């Protein structure tokens, strides 16, 4: 809810890095599901969260 | 200034009987003079340059022997080039054939953006690239 | 006069005192060395004399580019419609043989810190997000550390040190990705997307993070604006040589005695450099082979070149090379120049974003023809077809990533052709 509020409102996708890197942190790694619980939170569509995850070497999708 | 005698002939020029084409194939066809639609698998543009004269499809059959295209249409394959629409109605009324023309479609044209896709207040933005 | 040779910086103009933490880097510490004293008079001064003040200082980006700051961020300085107006602050320092971006935030913050407020009044920005990259985890956090110090004692916020001028400062972590260093790269990951970079025009200044108008200034080159607003422009632009003025901070690494991060004057010739602050290189300046004067993505020069030759952005452009990062990569004649060079095609290769051809599939290309090359597969006829092959991404790419890969290729086949076709040749004699 901090970070949401880092950026103007109507672009709460601008939080998707953040917020799925605090999802690894939690569990150590992105499994397909803590992406599409991202997605959900953020209101983006799951494929927008996967280009993501894939495209920065920072997450573990293993 | 052409020292040779001319003459007047008010008459719409038909040269219906000084073709030779069986009269079967002048009464009975409907010329289609267009401009080509571009193939939509392709983006190229270069054969939506030039009118083109085709006639109506008629009956392709199956040879009994090895399953082949029959045809019995003379004027199957035929297809001219014209530069512009009038030389193709001039050229469809003086052979006597029935047309049908359909106007040229020219894509309009359009307001591109790039800096559309980030915009501040607006749907136009992309959510990827 | 104007001056006829540099380097040997006194303590007293340094602008970075603490580029060693050896003093208390949190604020109070800050305060005793110089930093935000006097801010309230530099912001009512206006946005005009505070541009005025970085133009004449002479001032240009340290990021790699180098381009007039004064200039640049007069961009914003125009009338504001509706929408906001933000400062990035590009702290994504990932250039291979840089790491002056990493001290200032780790032992600095609160220069940097400063140095926002000032460079978002003279835009009149309403906010400034400062980009580090994900790897500076700690440094990250004591940049944070310091932010909240600055909120809590006015200097940042509701009413900026007093002048009636609102402020904030963000801090986004990047998630790994050398390409979000990229000026409209690191825009479109504050945006939550692929760090791809866009193509101009638009301009940041125009179109940028979010749709509205942005500036992206590098860490350095922010962090030295309050200095040059309280010390004005004459006394920074009497550095350095004419339009190569101030004090730049230097990266000397590889095959050195003591590798180490230093300030020193612009127009510092190199070899005063790396003999003076470095301790000369391993195995004495005669065993010098190749120098990459600003980091991967400029060309190398060879021994003949080094001698005279001074680091500055002209300096060095004269030289068919570039200043860069200031970061001096040294390499002496141990070195495998040609491994140590495929080794950083492949870095370009791993960081490629991907979006543009030239990049996507040339880079890659480069990468398997010097991976032959290292072990001499390949026939001299190669080299000029390498060279073409280089000028073809050089300028054809949507952001200058591409321009980075070729150039380390030019110099190698520019100061390095007959190792190249040396180790050709002993290949083909083995397997003949
Ligand atoms: C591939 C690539 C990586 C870059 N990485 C950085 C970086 O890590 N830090 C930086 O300040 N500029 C970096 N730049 C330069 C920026 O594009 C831009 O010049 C800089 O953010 C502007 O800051 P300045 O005013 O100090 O020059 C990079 C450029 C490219 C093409
Ligand atoms: S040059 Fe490379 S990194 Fe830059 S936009 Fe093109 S593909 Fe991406």
């Amino acid at each position: 809810e901090a970070i949401v509020k880092n950026y103007p409102e109507g672009h709460k996708a601008a939080a998707v890095l953040p917020v799925l890197d605090l999802a690894q942190r939690q569990n150590g790694w992105l499994p397909i599901s803590a992406m599409n619980k991202v997605a959900e939170i953020l209101q983006v569509p799951p494929m927008r969260v996967y280009e993501v995850a894939t495209f920065y070497t920072m997450y573990n999708r293993k | 200034t052409r020292d040779t005698q001319l003459i007047t002939v008010d008459e719409k020029l038909d040269i219906t009987t000084i073709t030779g084409v069986p009269e079967e194939h002048i009464k009975t066809r409907k010329a289609r003079i267009f401009v080509p639609a571009r193939n939509n698998m392709q983006s190229g543009v270069n054969n939506t340059k030039k009118w083109k004269m085709e006639f109506d499809t008629r009956e392709r059959w199956e040879n009994p022997l090895m399953g082949w295209a029959s045809t019995a249409d003379p004027l199957s394959n035929l297809v001219l080039t014209f530069s512009t629409k009038e030389d193709a109605v001039a050229f469809a009324e003086k052979n006597g054939w029935s047309y049908d023309v359909e106007e040229r479609k020219v894509p309009k044209p359009k307001s591109k953006s790039y800096g559309a896709n980030f915009s501040w207040n607006k749907r136009t933005r992309v959510s990827t690239k | 006069p104007k001056k006829t040779s540099f380097g040997s910086l006194k303590d007293e103009d340094r602008i970075f005192t603490n580029l060693y933490g050896r003093h208390d880097w949190r604020l109070k510490g800050a305060q005793s060395r110089g930093d935000w004293y006097k801010t309230k008079e530099i912001l009512l001064k206006g946005p005009d004399w505070i541009l005025g003040e970085v133009k004449t200082s002479g001032l240009r980006g340290r990021g790699g580019a180098g381009f007039p700051t004064g200039l640049k961020w007069s961009f914003m300085n125009k009338p504001s419609d509706g929408r906001p107006k933000y400062l990035v602050v590009n702290a994504d320092e990932g250039e291979p043989g840089t790491c002056k971006d990493r001290e200032i935030i780790r032992h600095d913050p609160h220069k940097l810190v400063e140095g926002c407020l000032v460079g978002g009044r003279a835009m009149g920005a309403r906010a400034a997000y400062i980009y580090i990259r994900g790897e500076f985890y700690n440094e990250a956090s004591n940049l944070q550390v310091a932010i909240r110090e600055a909120y809590e004692a006015g200097l940042i916020g509701k009413n900026a040190c007093g002048s009636g001028y609102d402020f904030d400062v963000f801090v986004v972590r990047g998630a790994g990705a050398y390409i979000c260093g990229e000026e409209t790269a690191l825009i479109e990951s504050i945006e939550g997307k692929q760090g791809k970079p866009r193509l101009k025009p638009p301009f940041p200044a125009d179109v940028g993070v979010f749709g509205c108008p942005t500036t992206v200034a590098n860490v350095e080159t922010v962090a030295v604006s309050p200095t040059i607003c309280r010390r004005g422009g004459a006394w920074f632009a009497s550095f350095g040589r004419e339009r190569n003025s101030g004090t730049k901070l230097f990266n000397i690494s590889g095959h050195v005695n003591n590798p180490c991060t230093v300030e020193e004057e612009m127009s510092v010739p190199l070899k005063e450099l790396i003999e003076k602050h470095a301790g000369g290189v391993t195995g004495g300046w005669d065993n010098l082979l190749a120098v990459i004067p600003g980091g991967s993505s400029t060309p190398l020069i060879p021994k003949s070149v080094c001698e005279t030759v001074l680091m500055d952005f002209d300096a060095l452009i004269q030289a068919q090379t570039g200043l860069g990062t200031a970061a001096v990569i040294v390499m002496d004649r141990s070195t495998d120049i040609v491994k140590a060079i495929a080794r950083l095609i492949e870095f370009y290769k791993h960081e490629s974003c991907g979006q543009c051809t030239p990049c996507r599939e040339g880079v890659d290309w480069m990468n398997k023809v010097m991976a032959r090359f290292v072990r001499g597969d390949a026939r001299p006829a190669e080299i000029d077809s390498l060279w073409e092959i280089s000028k073809q991404i050089e300028g054809h790419t949507i952001c200058a990533l591409g321009d980075g890969a070729a150039w380390p290729v030019q110099g190698l086949i520019r100061h390095f052709r007959p190792e190249l076709e040396e180790r050709m040749q002993q290949f083909a004699q083995q397997h003949q």
